[PDB]
């Protein structure tokens, strides 16, 4: 007999902070005669240099696939009026002078030799505004700018479109369009406040930055191991010891470190196919949640979804997922069919329901008892073979209008 | 990239510092990567802020509609 | 061309190793080129393992694109192809699989003035699965893909309520196809 207008949030990380290394920097240094005893192992080092400009490149892609859906940037209008709901939260805030949203400045805040770490190709301010883009083509234009050119639809409709695409009539919608406006104002503002105080909510992407800074310590803390030898720098081992014993400190002090290497690369590969994973998921409900609505069950959140919000994050993506909840429910008798002059009676749409007195038939999702006509209900054979037909009249609108 | 030339037509990036290109006000599709927003092209070589896309601003109102 | 790689030895070529240098010394030599080269083996066959796990996992969405948009409709709007989808055509490619997606993409939009409902005799109209739009003044009723007007009746709207809890609603009437029948 009620609804409730629940926002839930998703984080899914996109990519990956995108690292250069160099292999003579980082195995033998300075030191020439290394450099010469490296250059006999082969092409180990131009390898693990094209494995992770993939890798880096792979993270650019992901990026762009999970971001530019569209290819038109959408400006919101000045008049930010859609029939009572606030979305002050989620658009860009003119004030701040990075251009980004309350929210996203909050998820932002909530977020904190060799190797150089490449910067992403697409900064934080584009994202930002292929973010606003999308929430205007998504408030404004509805889901058809996914799907060719944006067509202006306002948003009581958008809402009674995307009430009608889970079984649900817009007389609902229209009845109570201030109370779901009203519930919509503050289920953004509890998750906003649910976002402010738990910090456990950004436990993926920050579980990933601190797995690529333990990383990267751990290749740079790699150096200090002796790996059997007698010292663990080049420099000892060579103005100390003799060459005919120096080459071979130096061949195992280079083999642990392309050990190392090898297993560094081996890991940052097994993470970016795992991030891979995690942007083709996070691009396909961008595609589905976002750029429409998805019949899908948990698809796009908890019970039904109605449409959601993308927003951005450090090295990751945030979905506000927007949901339908069902509640407060009432026990009713019910009936497979009525009887009516012999002809068997059932329900175009919806399912035959009683209070106990009179029969009335109502949707699946919502309690909307209505007068058992023959424009809501279909005959089709007797009564003798369905089982579970209790007795009622139907009614017929025609007959009044001959009647008199 | 990581270093400043000013210590080695010069552009000074987040990314790094490049030589051989001329910076251009204009927006344009790109197809080379650079990083840090930066993303050069041949028209000989320029470099530039990536083009997103085509502004547009559709006319929102809660009393008109747009049907194919 | 690893195998040519002399992993800290004297030469890439093993025999003239033990013809030069006799097996008890050139043991150790021999152990660390054979170690040298099956770490080079282990690097690709990691590599091969990775590389077989990313195409398998697109073998895998090839696999359920074409049970979903091949085999029947699909209801996943920017899944399988850009805009609203009708079919595809699946063609054979060397070492993979090409589709020829079958779109539909609307196109020549119009400006139209639309309204939640319809008010007539104190009692609000909803559309059965269109929307009220006007070109002016006049009402019609068309699809949500395509431009069809059409008069309003009782067949395809509903009516649910009164014409003021709502808002937005607007003044016009609903023409009855079961009147002229019975008016002579
Ligand atoms: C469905 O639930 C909502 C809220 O859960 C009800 O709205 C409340 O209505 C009472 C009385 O009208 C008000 O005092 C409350 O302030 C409302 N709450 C909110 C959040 O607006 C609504 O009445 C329920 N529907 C029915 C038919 O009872
Ligand atoms: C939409 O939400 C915003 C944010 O809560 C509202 O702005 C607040 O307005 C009250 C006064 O009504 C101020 O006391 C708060 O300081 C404002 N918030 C901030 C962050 O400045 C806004 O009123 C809501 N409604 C509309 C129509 O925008
Ligand atoms: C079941 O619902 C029907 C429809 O509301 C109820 O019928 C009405 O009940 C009210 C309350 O006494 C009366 O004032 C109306 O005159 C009734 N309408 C008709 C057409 O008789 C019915 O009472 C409900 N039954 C139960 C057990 O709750
Ligand atoms: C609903 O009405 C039908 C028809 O009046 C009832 O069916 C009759 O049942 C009696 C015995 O229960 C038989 O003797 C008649 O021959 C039946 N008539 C027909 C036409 O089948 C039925 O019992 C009624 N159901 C309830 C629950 O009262
Ligand atoms: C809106 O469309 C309707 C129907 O297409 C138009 O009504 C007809 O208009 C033509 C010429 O414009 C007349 O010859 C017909 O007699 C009209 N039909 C009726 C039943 O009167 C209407 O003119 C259009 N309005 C605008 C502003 O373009
Ligand atoms: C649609 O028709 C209704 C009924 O004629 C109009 O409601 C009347 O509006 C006038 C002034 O606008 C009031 O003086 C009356 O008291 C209203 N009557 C009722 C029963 O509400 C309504 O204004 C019309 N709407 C439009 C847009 O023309
Ligand atoms: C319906 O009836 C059952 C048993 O009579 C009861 O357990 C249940 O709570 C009832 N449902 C409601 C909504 O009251
Ligand atoms: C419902 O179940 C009870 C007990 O299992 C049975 O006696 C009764 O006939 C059933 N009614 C219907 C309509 O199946
Ligand atoms: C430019 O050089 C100065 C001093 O050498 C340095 O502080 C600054 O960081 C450099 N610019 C960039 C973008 O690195
Ligand atoms: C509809 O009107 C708006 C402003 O009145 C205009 O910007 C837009 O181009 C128009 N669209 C069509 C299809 O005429
Ligand atoms: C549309 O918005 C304007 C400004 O917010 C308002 O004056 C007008 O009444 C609105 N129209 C409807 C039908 O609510």
């Amino acid at each position: 007999t009620n609804f409730t207008i629940s926002v839930t949030t998703e984080i899914l990380p996109v990519s990956m902070t995108k690292t250069s290394v160099d292999c003579t920097m980082y195995i033998c240094g300075d030191s020439t005669e290394c450099s010469n005893l490296l250059l006999q192992y082969g092409s180990f080092c131009t390898q693990l240099k094209r494995a992770l400009t993939g890798i880096a490149v792979e993270q650019d892609k992901n990026t762009q696939e999970v971001f530019a859906q569209v290819k038109q940037i959408y400006k919101t209008p000045p008049i930010k009026y859609f029939g009572g709901f606030n979305f002050s939260q989620i658009l860009p805030d003119p004030s701040k002078p990075s251009k980004r949203s309350p929210i996203e400045d909050l998820l932002f805040n909530k977020v904190t030799k060799g190797l150089t770490v490449l910067p992403p190709l697409l900064t934080d301010e584009m994202i930002a505004q292929y973010t606003s883009a999308l929430l205007a083509g998504t408030i404004t234009s509805g889901w058809t700018f996914g799907a060719g050119p944006a067509l202006q639809i306002p948003f009581p409709m958008q809402m009674a479109y995307r009430f009608n695409g889970i079984g649900v009539t817009q007389n609902v919608l229209y009845e109570n369009q201030k109370l779901i406006a009203n519930q919509f104002n503050s289920a953004i503002g509890k998750i906003q406040d649910s976002l402010s105080s738990t910090p456990s909510a950004l436990g993926k992407l920050q579980d990933v930055v601190n797995h690529n800074a333990q990383a990267l310590n751990t290749l740079v803390k790699q150096l200090s191991s002796k790996f059997g030898a007698i010292s663990s720098v080049l420099n000892d081992i060579f103005s100390r010891l003799d060459p005919p014993e120096a080459e071979v400190q130096i061949d195992r002090l280079i083999t642990g470190r392309l050990q190392s290497l090898q297993t560094y690369v081996t890991q940052q590969l097994i993470r970016a196919a795992e991030i891979r994973a995690s942007a083709n998921l996070a691009a396909t409900k961008m595609s589905e949640c976002v750029l429409g609505q998805s019949k899908r069950v948990d698809f796009c959140g908890k019970g039904y979804h109605l449409m959601s919000f993308p927003q951005s994050a450090p090295h990751g993506v945030v979905f506000l997922h927007v949901t339908y909840v069902p509640a407060q429910e009432k026990n009713f008798t019910t009936a497979p069919a009525i009887c009516h002059d012999g002809k068997a009676h059932f329900p175009r749409e919806g399912v035959f329901v009683s209070n106990g007195t009179h029969w009335f038939v109502t949707q699946r999702n919502f309690y909307e008892p209505q007068i058992i006509t023959t424009d809501n209900t279909f005959v089709s054979g007797n009564c003798d073979v369905v089982i579970g037909i209790v007795n009622n009249t139907v009614y017929d609108p025609l007959q009044p209008e001959l009647d008199s | 990239q990581g270093v400043n030339c000013t210590e080695v037509n010069v552009f000074q990036t987040r990314a790094g510092c490049l030589i051989g290109a001329e910076y251009v006000n204009n927006s344009y599709e790109c197809d080379i990567p650079i990083g840090a927003g930066i993303c050069a092209s041949y028209q000989s070589i320029i470099a530039y802020t990536m083009s997103l896309g085509a502004e547009n601003s559709v006319a929102y109102s809660n009393n008109s509609i747009a049907i194919p």
